[PDB]
């Protein structure tokens, strides 16, 4: 029975034991709150004496006679009993058959790992002895994870053996007093806890981007299936990292942690990374602490950050400084350190622990020192693995790494490549200390040559001719066919060719040499196609001077281009502002000029085409292209996809932009028929539907936004002719709705989702899904013929598949430069290191190679949203908006507050009148908290930039009830919740995380509820929802 | 010094180490740093491993090596001393005739007490204990202490033969009373030594002014005098123990502590006392405003040896009390029966030398350390005696530190720093339990004189306070053990109470203390209380909740 005499003393839990008791009560989804130590002891141990020596050990330590009382108290307590004998089970198996011994042993050990300790009842240690053979004893210890860390066992077993040597030889004891853990409590009380938390709140300041490593699947379960991948660095490398440490005057542990930082910088891409170091939170300030048994071991956020040009030595010192400065405050529990971060619970997700002294060969090290009857001959330990990855490191003659990894979430190929990259970092850093943090390569040569396979596959032997000859070599094949039609009037291929010859001859007589530029201020009309091709047979760069644009920007295009001549119709000439002659294409002299061809002096590299665009910089950019670029793209388009002689193809896009002056030649060079929309009708979707009905258009071009918009006219899309077969699209990061999937499926449409930035060439990568189910955010695609897509870091170094970086585009699909501000050519263009002598163009787009070999799209790096941990893919928010049936048209944008802090926002057009909180609640079901728009504005229509992309800079920035102090749902339940929280009155169903609450309050809450509400309610209930009504089902 | 360099040579396995070398270049690590510090301790040097890691080079780290224990000063200290709380209380109270406010004792040695030996021991004992030379100088209209060197006249010496006088006792009484009045606090000896020779041997009268001694300092002085006397009488040079931290430095540290946050955090408790003590008021038989010390009568009650021995050895165990908790719970019931007050404020003297200053060592330091703190006792809940002893026991542990902070806040701390305090609880009842009355009778080399008479060191010292000084406490209560009997002494003015009313109080004390001894010794089990468990802030209702709850868990 119990009588009050048995309790020695009682204590408040230390913060570490609060951490473990929180865990052991909340995280009961698994049973392994337990450590198991398995030891083998060859020689002849004496069973009785060893059994006695364990009881003397339990009487000696107050820790081992602690029980933890928590169920109904004001506060959890330790309670220490003067006697609490732990179970010792002895088994003799000497007579058993060898397979039966090893079976019965392994069964017992596995059952022991699965049996839980009740913190208020069971003695929190177990021992079993197995006598194998006659001289081959084994012992299994297990203790609760709340008593002490694994390392304390090296103290405990030294006490045990001293007791056993005593009890055998009959000698009295030599053991020193037990160093009291209360001494560390008084020191935790001595430290200024506010100044400590303030330090970490200063260390974690710039922590926007949360670190990750690539996980095979989302964390759908906490149930581990551990595996261990272990590897070592060679002798020559392991002595070299020690030398590097000595020369830079840092510990070797700081070399290893800096190499691991550089890895986590090249994974991801960020110059700012954080991971858990594990620290023995034993302050040197306290006496006897290396012989003190208890939970001292703690995890702290190690945080490596670099500047762009920083050399490894400079980072290595900056890390050294940071770790020496952190050393005072490392006793602060991680759950307090987490409280100061913007990320809270999510802050750390893997560990890197460096072990100069493992438990093996510190426990086993005793051997020669004592005459005890036996030699300890293995020790193995099982522990609660808390994180999906732990990197162990053991500095030895070979630096032995061991990744304790959850094989549920890491592909073994991920872990294997991780080990190869970790060695290749170490190799570079060791061969020369001064190398930068860029230009350290990750890749092994196998993956280097694999990535350099992408440039060499998809090579092509295409004929790469000058451009207008290829139209000629088509018009000769079927001249009588109708080439172009506008309004209700058309040209044949012969007429188009002859009219082009007329214009070209006349332009050449007007002095157009092929290297010159000629403007094309022309309506989207038969004369305009003749314009383009005639200027092209004059050889010139046909400048796409869009007559719809305001006169000031047109004047800029004219003047900045220094153009000698322009081809126009008459009525547009009000927009001309320059010392320039102007060819009225209707002039009678052009009708009198010869229709026959003229001798081509052109060459494939000559200056073919120019474009001006919208942009982030103020001055028009002035792109330029060469004939060889069209040659390569056109052959790819024509031979590897389809446009055909019978196809009625719209030039469905405005002349100002990249796709328009490729969809044209894509029709002529394949022999199709071009239809031109009367451009006012291009603004009238209902009339576009009518036009397509009247003209039976069979191949389509849609801007990404235009494709977001068209299929919301659900009745017109139902009324749509079934003649459609292919859609071409461009512009970044298309959103596909399930509705528009249905409308593609209805007509088995070949959606060619091309991509490509206008300066390299108009497209360079391709996706299609004619029958297969389409992703809601379609990938970029494959690289096309004779192009090298690459992903490179700021050192121009490759980086491994499945990891993000800047997209670089190379091959035949690359312009000459920019026309003016020409050193922007040096900022944007380079010679490719990986195809020496091929031109290459730096996009600022973030992109990734996928497992299937497609490229994947992450948006422009200057636009990179990184809100509160998350590299949020904005298209998902738009997807959940546009898939909501009550929404027609909606847009999500990055906006900044009055401090400059970023916040998500949405602009919405509805199907019907409703309370907007309904669609906010729909997103609150469909989206995590970090990616629902912070606020919403509702509108009649969303305008666009004339390229069709929404004018986010023009759209106006937004601007701009549940309390329950006297309106209880159930009086007792809410009043108790208020009395527990204490800091404020509480709302009708107020949220504990919006209130910023913490785990210690949560345990005090549940333990109050257990007596004050009498609800036998799982603590998991409070971590599912803080909504107070949940208790009503439990109290009834 | 180069000890540290040789310890790097050992722990970093390296010869010919350069004088400038860097710990991390030498191949060091935190595992070597802890071993370096664990090595220096064998030379009695302490170094922080944190400092070794931050300053990785020989000389930078050597500038922060410290000795593993502080050496207290060996010199003849001198100069100014700040008035400590009880000294400033003494000069504040402004007694008539303040110079004659002494403590004294008379020693005896049957085989004689040779004059020149004791003079040489006095020369040493006064040179070594750097407080017995104080001078109080009344400069600028305050009082300022000055502690002075070997300026001569360290003590005042006299020798007399009484063997020729038919009444030895009256002769020594008359001359010791004559010595007491000669104290000058200004520029004169505070120590008066007189040697009386008698037919059965020699006696030593010591008188020392109360501003520089207390009970513990008398235990120090007697054992250092006995050691010096033995040394000189055998013949060797006098070697007294090592001087702990001198009273000057204690005063300076107490000035510097008196304004720290640690002390000021006691203000909510002493506020919670004073605000609750305000109206508590002892009845009197006669209203008289002040009385001179000659009006102090006293009377005594004695426990028999068997009941005393039950008290000292057995009766504590039933509640893990200290002796004081039982003597106070009896005083509580005695006031409850005699006055029928509901609440009473009793002033307790503490021994004063608490670990208030972390570096400070004071066990060998001579001076007036006594602290005064009030204790409010409940008399309301007196009915179930088992629960009244637990209440009284708990009060003594609830009191911050051991009350040393109260007098510092009253007399030393800066007057804007101390907030709500309104120090208006004057002494009315004062209590002090002396232990064995054996500060004197604890070495065979001499013994307490039979002739001590009115010159004793305790409460029954008639002579050491001026007859014309004022009675600063209405009732003064002291216990001591003599001959194994506990003797409780009640000192009171015969102008404020009549003898039959204090005889009531002292008999009503005796019955209630014998009740508490019987109760706590007949009770077979032990009942601990919340102050026994390391839970900071445990309460009775909660402690019995947890002891029900463990009985339901197990
Ligand atoms: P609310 O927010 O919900 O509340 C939060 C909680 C409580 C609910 C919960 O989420 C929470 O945060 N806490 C509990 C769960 C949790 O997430 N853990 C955080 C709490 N702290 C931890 O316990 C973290 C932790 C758990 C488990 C491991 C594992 C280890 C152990 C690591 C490693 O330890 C060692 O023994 N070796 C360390 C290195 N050697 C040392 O001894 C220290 C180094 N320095 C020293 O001082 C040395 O001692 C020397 C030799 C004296 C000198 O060295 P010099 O200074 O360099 C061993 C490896 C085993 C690990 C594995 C694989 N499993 N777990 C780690 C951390």
């Amino acid at each position: 029975v119990f009588s009050k005499e048995q309790v020695q003393d009682m204590y408040a839990l230390t913060p570490m034991q609060e951490g473990m008791l929180f865990h052991a009560l909340l995280d009961q989804e698994h049973n392994s709150h337990l450590v198991q130590m398995s030891i083998s002891l060859q020689g002849d141990l004496d069973v009785g004496l060893f059994t006695d020596s364990l009881h003397v050990l339990v009487e000696r330590y107050d820790v081992f006679r602690t029980l933890f009382l928590y169920e109904k108290l004001k506060q959890p307590l330790q309670v220490v009993l003067k006697q609490r004998p732990i179970p010792i089970e002895f088994y003799d198996l000497s007579a058993c058959d060898e397979s039966e011994k090893q079976l019965r042993y392994t069964q017992y050990k596995r059952a022991d790992q699965e049996r839980t300790f009740h913190l208020a009842k069971d003695p929190l240690m177990r021992v079993a002895l197995f006598q194998m053979s006659q001289h081959d004893y084994q012992v299994i210890w297990s203790f609760h994870h709340i008593l002490m860390d694994g390392w304390c066992f090296s103290i405990i077993f030294d006490d045990l053996l001293a007791i056993y040597l005593s009890l055998q030889n009959k000698t009295a004891l030599s053991l020193e007093p037990v160093q009291p853990y209360s001494r560390f409590i008084n020191w935790l009380e001595k430290q200024n806890k506010q100044a400590a938390l303030n330090y970490w709140s200063d260390y974690l300041e710039a922590y926007e981007q949360k670190t990750t490593l690539p996980k095979k699947e989302a964390a759908f379960a906490k149930a581990f299936q551990p595996t261990q991948y272990r590897f070592s660095l060679n002798r020559t490398l392991t002595k070299q990292l020690g030398t590097i440490a000595s020369q830079n005057q840092v510990t070797l542990s700081t070399v290893i942690q800096t190499i691991w930082g550089v890895l986590l910088q090249k994974y991801n891409a960020a110059h700012d990374v954080l991971f858990g170091s594990v620290v023995s939170g034993r302050p040197t300030d306290i006496v006897g602490i290396d012989k003190m048994v208890g939970l001292f071991i703690n995890t702290i956020p190690f945080r490596v950050q670099a500047k762009a040009g920083q050399t490894f030595s400079e980072l290595l010192q900056a890390v050294h400084k940071r770790t020496l400065q952190s050393q005072p405050y490392e006793h602060v529990p991680l759950y307090d350190i987490q409280t100061q971060s913007v990320l809270k619970q999510e802050l750390i997700d893997h560990l890197l622990v460096i072990e100069n002294y493992p438990l093996v060969e510190a426990l086993q090290k005793k051997a020669l020192n004592q005459q005890i009857g036996f030699t300890i001959t293995a020790v193995e330990m099982f522990e609660p693995t808390n994180y999906d990855l732990t990197v162990m490191v053991m500095p030895k003659e070979e630096l032995a790494f061991r990744f304790d990894y959850n094989a549920a979430l890491f592909d073994e190929q991920v872990v294997q490549k991780l080990a190869g990259h970790l060695q290749q970092i170490a190799d570079c850093v060791a061969n020369n200390s001064g190398v930068e943090l860029c230009q350290i390569p990750l890749l092994t040569e196998a993956e280097t040559s694999q990535l350099l396979a992408k440039r060499t596959e998809t090579a092509a032997d295409y004929p790469a001719a000058t451009m207008h000859e290829l139209f000629s070599r088509q018009a000769e094949k079927t001249p009588e066919q109708v080439a172009v039609v506008f309004a209700d009037q058309h040209l044949t291929y012969r007429e188009l060719d002859e009219k082009s010859n007329q214009l070209a001859r006349f332009l050449r007589k007007k002095g157009i040499g092929t290297g010159s530029l000629v403007g094309t201020l022309l309506d989207r009309s038969l004369d305009m196609i003749v314009g383009i091709l005639g200027v092209l047979k004059a050889g010139g760069a046909f400048v796409p001077i869009d007559p719809e644009l305001p006169a000031e920007r047109i004047a800029y295009m004219l003047t900045h281009s220094r153009v000698p001549l322009v081809v126009t119709q008459n009525h547009l000439r009000a927009k001309v502002t320059t010392p320039t002659e102007t060819i009225d294409i209707n002039t009678a002299v052009i009708g009198e000029e010869s229709r026959a061809p003229i001798e081509s002096l052109n060459q494939p590299h000559d200056l073919f085409y120019i474009i001006y665009t919208s942009g982030t910089t103020g001055q028009p950019k002035g792109v330029m292209l060469e004939h060889r670029n069209m040659a390569n793209l056109m052959h790819f388009t024509f031979d590897q996809t389809n446009i055909a002689f019978h196809e009625k193809v719209l030039q469905y896009t405005t002349c100002s932009f990249d796709v328009c002056y490729q969809e044209i030649f894509s029709t002529l060079l394949s022999g199709g028929q071009l239809y031109l929309i009367t451009n006012e009708l291009r603004r009238h979707v209902e009339k576009l539907f009518a036009f397509i009905q009247e003209k039976q258009i069979s191949i389509l071009s849609l801007p990404v936004s235009f494709l977001k918009f068209i299929f919301n006219e659900q009745d017109y899309a139902q009324s749509f002719p079934r003649c459609v077969k292919h859609i071409i699209t461009a512009g970044e990061q298309l959103v596909v709705t399930h509705e528009l999937q249905k409308y593609l499926r209805q007509h088995r449409v070949f959606l060619h989702n091309h991509y490509g930035p206008s300066e390299t060439h108009v497209v360079t990568t391709c996706t299609m899904d004619p029958g297969q189910a389409i992703p809601e955010l379609p990938p970029i695609g494959k690289p096309i013929s004779n192009t090298g897509i690459y992903i490179l870091d700021e050192g121009l170094q490759l980086k491994p598949e499945g990891i993000v970086g800047e997209l670089y585009i190379s091959g035949a699909n690359v312009g000459r430069g920019y026309l003016h501000q020409p050193e922007l050519t040096a900022e944007k263009f380079l010679d490719n290191p990986y195809q020496p002598g091929e031109r290459m163009y730096r996009t600022g787009d973030l992109a990734r190679w996928l497992p299937d070999g497609q490229l994947e799209f992450l948006g422009r790096i200057d636009h990179q949203v990184k809100i509160r941990g998350h590299r949020i893919e904005l298209g998902e928010i738009e997807s959940r908006l546009l898939n909501h049936p009550a929404i027609k048209e909606a847009v999500v944008i990055d906006r900044a507050d009055e401090t400059g802090g970023k916040f998500l926002c949405a602009y919405v057009v509805l199907q019907k009148a409703l309370s907007d909180e309904e669609m906010r609640a729909y997103l609150a079901q469909a989206l995590p908290e970090y990616m629902i728009p912070s606020f919403f504005v509702t509108l009649e229509r969303i305008p666009v930039t004339p390229n069709g992309k929404t004018d986010r800079r023009a759209l106006p920035k937004p601007e701009g009830d549940y309390v329950a102090p006297t309106t209880e749902l159930e009086q007792k339940l809410v009043a108790i919740w208020e009395q527990i929280l204490g800091v404020s009155p509480i709302g009708i169903q107020d949220h504990f995380f919006t209130l910023g609450g913490h785990s210690l309050k949560a345990i005090q809450l549940i333990s109050r509820i257990q007596k004050e509400c009498q609800a036998d309610v799982p603590l998991r209930v409070l971590f599912e929802q803080p909504t107070i009504q949940a208790l009503a089902a439990y109290v009834e | 010094e180069s000890i540290l360099v040789s310890i790097w040579q050992n722990v970093l396995g390296i010869e010919k180490i350069g004088i400038r070398d860097n710990f991390y270049s030498l191949g060091g690590d935190s595992i070597q740093a802890i071993q370096v510090v664990a090595r220096l301790h064998s030379y009695q040097l302490k170094l922080e491993t944190k400092d070794l890691l931050n300053y990785p080079t020989i000389e930078q780290v050597a500038l922060f090596v410290k000795s593993t224990t502080r050496k207290s000063d060996q010199g003849i200290i001198a100069g100014n001393v700040p008035l400590t709380p009880i000294q400033k209380w003494f000069f504040g109270k402004n007694f008539t005739n303040t110079g004659h406010w002494n403590q004294s004792s008379v020693l005896y040695r049957p085989e004689g007490f040779d004059p020149k030996v004791i003079q040489s021991v006095m020369d040493k004992i006064i040179e070594h204990h750097d407080a017995l030379r104080m001078v109080y100088q009344h400069e600028n209209g305050n009082v300022v202490q000055h502690n002075r060197g070997l300026g001569g006249q360290l003590y005042d010496f006299f020798s007399y033969n009484l063997t020729a006088q038919p009444d030895v006792q009256q002769a020594i009484e008359a001359e010791t009373q004559r010595l007491h009045s000669s104290m000058n606090l200004q520029e004169g000896p505070l120590v008066k030594v007189a040697l009386f020779q008698t037919l059965h041997g020699d006696h030593l009268f010591l008188a020392i002014h109360h501003l520089v001694v207390d009970g513990i300092s008398w235990r120090i002085l007697f054992e250092d005098l006995a050691t010096g006397y033995a040394q000189a009488l055998a013949g060797q040079a006098i070697s007294l123990p090592e001087k702990t931290d001198s009273f000057q430095s204690w005063s300076q540290w107490l000035q510097e502590y008196a304004n720290e946050a640690d002390l000021l955090s006691e203000i909510p408790y002493w506020e919670s006392l004073e605000s609750q003590a305000k109206n508590v008021s002892l009845p009197k038989d006669y209203e008289v405003t002040d009385c001179k010390q000659k009006s102090v009568r006293n009377m005594r009650i004695r426990l028999h040896p068997e009941e005393t021995e039950q008290l000292l050895k057995h009766a504590n165990q039933a509640y893990q009390t200290e002796i004081n908790d039982l003597l106070l719970a009896a005083l509580g019931l005695a006031f409850a029966e005699w006055s029928k007050l509901a609440q009473i404020v009793i002033h307790l003297e503490g021994h004063g030398r608490e670990d208030i200053i972390e570096q400070a060592n004071v066990a060998r330091t001579v001076g007036w350390f006594t602290s005064q703190y009030p204790v409010l006792l409940d008399l309301k809940q007196t009915a179930p005696l088992s629960d009244y002893i637990k209440l009284t026991k708990e009060n003594m542990r609830k009191i911050p530190r051991k009350g040393i902070g109260y007098d510092i806040l009253k007399h030393v701390t800066l007057p804007e720093n101390r907030g709500s305090l309104s120090f208006r609880v004057q002494p009315e009842v004062t209590f002090n339990y002396l232990g064995q009355f054996d500060a004197d009778m604890r070495t065979e080399l001499f013994t307490r004189s039979p002739y001590s008479g009115g010159n004793t060191l305790g409460a029954d010292g008639k002579n050491n306070l001026s007859p014309e000084s004022e009675v600063y406490t209405a009732l003064n209560i002291t216990g001591l053990i003599e001959g194994g009997e506990l003797v409780l002494t009640f000192s009171y003015s015969s102008e404020q109470y009549r003898e039959e009313s204090i005889q009531q109080l002292s008999q009503s004390y005796q019955k209630h203390l014998l009740a508490i001894i019987a109760h706590c010794t007949e009770k077979k089990e032990v009942e601990r209380t919340p102050s026994d468990f390391s839970v900071k802030g445990l309460q009775m209702e909660e402690m019995d909740d947890i002891f029900e709850l463990l009985a339901n868990r197990l």
